[PDB]
């Protein structure tokens, strides 16, 4: 990965979340599952449904017949009539192979990017409040319900509520 | 050389007739005179498929 977030140091995806492409796993005694980001996996579909629309849709063409008939004895101009094919071909095979290999690379490199950003947003929300565990975890030193649980999806949680909750609990489990 | 048990040869012409034109044929022997006419109009572009493919 370009950005170290996907294979990197998220190891592994989940088979657990259908509902989108970047999300969450929580857990709090009200239980635990799987829940998907709806802000940033919908701007990450937009982008690359705008990536296949740019493709194709800026491949315009009109009507054409390719087919030439020529006799015995005009085979210079046949000659030259098959270079132009021929060379249409080459062109177009090298452009649409490169195409892909570069723009797969782009797709691959965007995702990860994405899954990096929200990791980062998480954890600009919550600073000292919470521990970083790796594999992109978070451990809170104070309790979180469920309300406190969708307020980071939302993208609303309030730092200095538990400020004072969490400080106490950050300087016990450290002896 | 016979070519369908033939040794003469049969060139054939063709041209195009505009609106308010004449076409005339003047010969004292050795032409084919023609018999149904093909009044059209060309669409520019299209070409011919080779091919056994159904319709
Ligand atoms: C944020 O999530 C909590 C969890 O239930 C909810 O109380 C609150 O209404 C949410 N804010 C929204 C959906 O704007």
């Amino acid at each position: 990965g370009l950005f170290g977030a996907i294979a990197g140091f998220i190891e592994g995806g989940w088979t657990g979340m259908v509902d989108g492409w970047y999300g969450y796993h929580h857990q709090n005694e009200q239980g635990s599952g799987y829940a998907a980001d709806l802000k940033s996996t919908q701007n990450a579909i937009d982008g690359i449904t705008n990536k296949v629309n740019s493709v194709i849709e800026k491949m315009n063409t009109q009507f054409t017949a390719v087919g030439k008939e020529f006799n015995h004895l005009e085979k210079r101009i046949e000659n030259l009539n098959k270079k132009v094919d021929d060379g249409f071909l080459d062109i177009w095979t090298y452009n649409a192979e490169l195409l892909v290999l570069l723009e797969n690379e782009r797709t691959l490199d965007y995702h990860d990017s994405n899954v990096k950003n929200l990791y980062e947003k998480v954890r600009s929300q919550l600073k000292n409040n919470a521990k970083e565990i790796g594999n992109g975890c978070f451990e809170f030193y104070h309790k979180c319900d469920n309300t406190c649980m969708e307020s980071v999806k939302n993208g609303t949680y309030d730092y200095p509520k538990y400020s004072e909750e969490a400080k106490l609990n950050r300087e016990e489990i450290d002896s | 050389p016979k070519v369908r048990d033939q040794e003469g040869r049969m060139n054939y012409y063709w041209t195009l007739v505009e609106p308010g034109d004449k076409i005339t044929f003047e010969a004292t022997g050795n032409l084919v005179v023609p018999r149904y006419a093909f009044a059209m109009e060309r669409n520019a572009g299209s070409g011919i498929i080779i091919s056994d493919t159904p319709v």
